[PDB]
């Protein structure tokens, strides 16, 4: 639509008046224009890192030119897929390309990582190698992607105004690694039948190996503290995960934010002004590093017009020249607040607009409290008042209960007296229309002006209009021809009116805004706000609306959900090793990753934003596929072969250490901006990279000696008796 | 004809605006301000319900007013409200009592 | 299986390709909206009664409209909120996933109904119906070098010439004016209109 | 009426309004000296025709009250723009007892 | 909708004037409740003879 | 087919767990009436203009 705004303008600008420029105060599209391109950035680069460490541990061209052409084959091909399921591109399902770029990089090693061994096996066949690697890999593919899809896909299972946030994710994620596993049964498998084929360098990993494979089995031996150390990391999660809190999405700066100013009822429009002047010289003095505009406006009521009410649409830079937090749209406008609130004797205030959040964490509640019977508005004024009076005397937890500006003003009474008025022969109808139009406007009829038919308007010059004594002024024509004056057939007296009627479903009604603040639970706020909204007296109900319409409405529950994703993760597991038994040896990994991850959340200053799940599960999973191929490779090296005890485990766990550190160090080595990245939609790219890179590394080494206890902890505890 | 009322100002509105609820006919009618004509009594005073029409449209009627610091307003100005003016018949006993 | 690219490739290597202009084309035409709609929709009437006054305002029209509104599918709440400044806003939050086309249909239905019962300011007023977000797409800036033109000078300009379109253009749900376009104004006098024996009527 | 008084009492006015109406093209007009007024407004390629003459027209429906009573009472018609289609009966007499 | 109804019915109650009842009257539900009781019945029932 | 799963029958009753599983989830948030969408739709208008 803005490109379209913006060329309608085009077609004008050769025609206007002489010096009349466009310029442009807050826009908020160039901010996602740019933001999902910095996303674009990533994966574009990460292509790059993921290409290099395929190197330090591969050391050929050609043979590298194939599993970094893999992901930006199946990413394009995502794409695609994406268009074909009628979506669109965008944050969410861009982010769940990056996570996932993982899930490329790995799918890709792993063959040609594997057809790399077995090449030192078969002394010189290329063909022979990749296809024999083949066979005893391509039904193990199969089977890891046939049960990451459930890491994902119970997730955007679970709808509300964030479900379809989730659905993004994993719909990107559970296609895009189907292309993988196409790409593994076609692209890869050739091409690395095609074009495949330092004393103190190389012979590093080799050497560290053994070393690796000693270490290992020795284990959980003459002290089986290892076993324990799991319960140990694992109560380890469990804490940090209650004492994390959790987050839909983390604000951003969007470059642009807007500064309320509304007055109290009956200031005015002169005075308004004032207020927005100040604000409007506040930024351009001060924080001028920073405010590259300011568009004033006053008159403009964001619930409705009013000359007590203004807007300032403030504008800033270009991100890269506000460096550090202090140059934040958060800080910006906490400290523009400050300043506020001060010299100013009106309600004045800046803040920064949550991004993707029509509603979904606006943090608080609406309670509109309507009066369910004849009551009225004074009742209903009082009990709001009693209602909000006890909101104060609650807050002993986190509250900040009020309403919005329908506070009462004077208003001036006029009683005509329809007998003096007839008595002196004057008519009703000749009085009410002089009343208002002088003091009210009239439009009577259409004039035209320069070719656009336009208004026109019947009204009092100003200055016969400004006090009570005016109406004074006005006679007005009897039938005797005498002219008769106002005070004659009327009388008037101040009282008391309200400037806005509100109402709610058809019922007067009064909102209530309010939050439980840093502290308690959204759901106590509410808890208690319809306990004490029970007293008031007889005929006041209630209502929510808005962010609390869709608190109550909206939670389903995610463990509840990611339960039947375990017994989905089993069942495929025991399904792949035909086990009831075997499949624990990897599911137990699940910990390890998480590890990581709820900490350096922890560790930086983060939540449990989506982005975490988005980088949990992509560890979760990831996690759990390179365990696969460490337990497959046993009960084979095993069942299909001369060995067994920890025989089965040894050359398993030694093979599984090329490719896990590599895909390891491919993905987290590529996650690297994200996590201290500039700052122009920061918020989401941190936080995605901090989750994942602090939880790859955690689940990697710490995982890596770790499945080969479970391996045998787990079968040969099913051998016991 | 209380109760009727009572649903009809009081919960047809809702349940007609309820989920799944299409249409909503009511059984019974709202409030109205009837007013009786009586012919011979009409007559005993020269006057048509034409005259009580006429009466019963200027006697109860809302009416715009315009504000005291009207919409553009004098340099200086202070004061600013609304004039409330003339206004609607809420009771029965002023639609009894308006002048014919 | 592998093996039948593992011999004969050049016939993976083209799978890829076209795999790869597929998500070329579809890049090319892929919505970049922001991100997902997570909004439910919400419709507003809103009429405007001339120097009215919010019980009078609300009293008249605002009860008149909502009154009439019903039998209005997936329809979470609607709430009527009207100034004093002479002037109505009633704005209804249907459902999720609700197409946005008909209960901007629906609502038109009902309030049809009410438009012969409105007073004829509101009606000449213009009342008008919508379905857009509360929030602001973007605001465009218009302003005069030379100091040539003032402010009364300039929301007229922009009225007359440039809202028009853009009030007009797909996806514009609603332009609101810094401003206002130009009238004949008639500023009257009493102490005259009482000289010459005169009434604004 | 003619031209002015027809673009400048209708046209317009009407058209100050098509506004809010979905995937629209362009929009032309026309205003002659014998009373009429078209207004065609050709829309983007495959939208819903029956869903655009909604809106076109469903939004034509509030500049009315500023129609002028003449026009309010000849109703102003909105349809698909074809001008030219399927059959074309015709009805004559060939003994003159009717006139058209 | 039904669930709708009465949920809204439960809400304009607490403020009814000095005794009002809301009886229901004619409503086809309770029949939908039923013959829907009866078949998945007759399923596990049908199971059962099988 | 069979000879497989017949020979590796976890992976067989795993696939009837899933089915199973899967469904009769949407057996607790499947909409639930007496008869679906039956009759054909119509709609009334309605005029109305004093006696």
């Amino acid at each position: 639509t803005a490109a379209a705004i913006r060329a309608e303008l085009a077609k004008m600008e050769p025609f206007f008046p002489s010096g009349l420029k466009i310029v442009y105060p807050y826009d908020t599209t160039p901010f996602v224009k740019i933001s999902i391109h910095e996303v674009v950035k990533t994966l574009v680069e990460a292509i790059i890192l993921v290409f290099l460490v395929m190197y330090l541990f591969l050391q050929n061209f050609r043979a590298t030119l194939i599993p970094t052409i893999a992901v930006p084959v199946v990413l394009l091909g995502t794409f695609a897929v994406l268009a074909a399921f009628g979506f669109s591109i965008n944050t969410l399902t861009m982010f769940g390309m990056v996570l996932a770029i993982g899930l490329l990089v790995d799918d890709a090693i792993v063959v040609v990582e594997n057809v790399e061994r077995v090449m030192a096996e078969e002394g010189l066949p290329p063909k022979e190698a990749t296809r024999k690697s083949m066979g005893q890999i391509q039904g193990a593919l199969v089977g890891i992607a046939m049960v990451l899809s459930a890491v994902f896909v119970p997730m955007a299972f679970f709808g509300g105004s964030t479900g379809a946030i989730y659905r993004q994710f994993s719909i990107t994620i559970v296609s895009a690694m189907a292309l993988s596993v196409l790409v593994a049964l076609i692209l890869t498998p050739a091409l690395c039948a095609t074009m495949l084929k330092f004393g103190w360098f190389n012979r590093m990993f080799e050497k560290s190996t053994h070393h690796y494979t000693d270490s290992v089995g020795g284990i959980l031996r003459s002290t089986g503290r290892y076993l324990v150390l799991y319960l140990i990391i694992v109560v380890g999660m469990a804490y940090l995960f209650v004492r994390l809190p959790s987050s839909f999405l983390p604000d951003e700066d969007q470059g642009v934010f807007m500064t309320m100013v509304q007055l109290p009822a009956g200031a005015t429009q002169e005075r308004t002004q004032k207020v927005l002047n100040e604000v409007t010289h506040y930024y351009l003095t001060k924080e001028k590093n920073n405010v590259e505009s300011v568009f004033a406006v006053n008159g403009f009521g964001f619930a409705g017009r009013g000359q007590n009410t203004g807007i300032a649409f403030v504008s800033l830079k270009d991100w890269a020249d506000r460096p550090g937090e202090e140059n934040k749209v958060e800080a910006i406008t906490m400290r523009a607040t400050r300043a506020f609130s001060q010299i100013k004797d009106a309600m004045v205030f800046a803040f920064n607009l949550p991004a993707i959040v029509e509603l979904g964490t606006a943090t608080g509640f609406d309670f509109e409290l309507i009066d369910q019977a004849g009551l009225g508005h004074e009742k209903l004024t009082q009990a709001r008042n009693q209602l909000l009076a006890e909101a104060a005397k609650h807050p002993d937890m986190l509250t900040s209960v009020r309403p919005n500006g329908l506070e009462d003003t004077p208003q001036f009474k006029i009683d005509i007296d329809q007998e003096k008025a007839q008595a002196l022969g004057v008519s009703i109808n000749d009085i009410n229309t002089t009343l208002g139009a002088a003091w009210g406007g009239s439009y009577v009829n259409d004039f035209i002006d320069r070719g656009r038919v336009k208004k026109v308007y019947v009204m009092s010059e100003a200055k016969y209009r400004m006090l009570p004594d005016d109406i004074g002024d006005w006679y007005v024509r009897a039938a005797d021809g005498q002219m008769v004056p106002f005070s004659a057939f009327s009388s008037s007296r101040w009282e008391y009116g309200s400037p806005r009627l509100e109402r709610y479903n058809g019922l007067p009604s009064m909102e209530i805004l309010g939050q439980a603040a840093p502290g308690k639970s959204t759901g106590e706020a509410m808890e208690l706000m319809e306990q004490l909204a029970s007293k008031l007296p007889t005929g006041v109900g209630y209502d929510w609306t808005g962010m609390s319409y869709q608190e109550r409405l909206s939670g389903n529950q995610a463990p509840s959900l990611y339960a039947i994703s375990l017994i989905v993760v089993f069942l495929c597991l025991a399904a792949l090793y035909e086990s009831w038994s075997i499949p624990f040896s990897v599911m137990l990994v699940v910990p390890l990753g998480v590890i990581g991850a709820l900490l350096a959340a922890t560790f930086r200053g983060l939540t449990n934003d989506v982005y975490f799940q988005v980088g949990l599960l992509t560890t979760i999973g990831l996690s759990a596929k390179n365990a696969i191929l460490i337990v497959e490779f046993a009960k084979d090296l095993m069942d299909k072969e001369g060995k067994g005890l920890i025989e089965a485990t040894l050359d398993a766990v030694r093979m599984r250490l090329r490719p896990i550190l590599m895909t390891s160090l491919a993905f987290i080595l590529g996650v690297m901006p994200l996590v201290i990245s500039t700052g122009a939609g920061s918020g989401a790219q941190n936080a995605v990279g901090t989750g994942v890179m602090g939880g790859m590394v955690t689940a990697t080494v710490l995982a890596i000696f770790f499945v080969p206890v479970f391996f045998v902890v787990v079968r040969r505890r099913f051998s016991r008796k | 004809e209380d109760i009727s009322d009572y649903v009809a100002a009081n919960m047809k509105d809702a349940i007609s605006r309820t989920s799944g609820v299409g249409d909503v006919q009511l059984f019974g009618s709202q409030y109205a301000m009837r007013i009786w004509m009586n012919p011979n009594e009409l007559n005993k005073f020269q006057l048509t319900p034409v005259d009580v029409i006429t009466a019963i449209k200027a006697q109860n009627a809302q009416v715009a007013a315009g504000q005291l610091g009207g919409t553009p307003p004098v340099k200086g100005q202070q004061l600013n409200a609304s004039i409330i003016a003339q206004t609607r018949l809420t009771s029965t006993e002023e639609f009894g009592k308006i002048l014919l | 299986m592998p093996n039948f690219f593992i011999d004969r490739p050049i016939f993976a290597w083209v799978i890829a390709i076209i795999i790869m202009l597929a998500g070329g084309l579809a890049i090319l035409k892929l919505p970049v909206a922001q991100y997902p709609t997570i909004a439910p929709p919400a419709v507003t009437i809103s009429a405007s009664y001339p120097g009215a006054d919010a019980k009078t305002v609300q009293d008249t029209v605002t009860q008149v409209i909502e009154q009439n509104m019903n039998g209005i599918d997936n329809l979470m709440y609607m709430s009527s909120n009207s100034d004093s400044t002479g002037t109505v806003q009633i704005t209804l939050t249907f459902e999720s996933g609700t197409d946005a086309d008909i209960a901007q249909v629906q609502v038109q239905n009902k309030l049809q109904l009410a438009m012969p019962l409105l007073p004829q300011e509101v009606q000449q007023q213009g009342v008008s119906v919508e379905k857009s977000s509360s929030s602001f797409l973007m605001v465009v800036g218009v302003i005069n070098t030379d100091g040539t033109m003032t402010q009364e000078d300039i929301s007229d300009y922009v009225a007359a010439n440039m809202k028009d379109a853009i009030s007009r253009t797909s996806g514009v749900g609603d332009v609101q004016l810094f401003g206002s376009q130009y009238a004949m104004r008639i500023w009257m006098n009493p102490n005259e209109l009482n000289k010459f024996q005169l009434t604004p009527v």
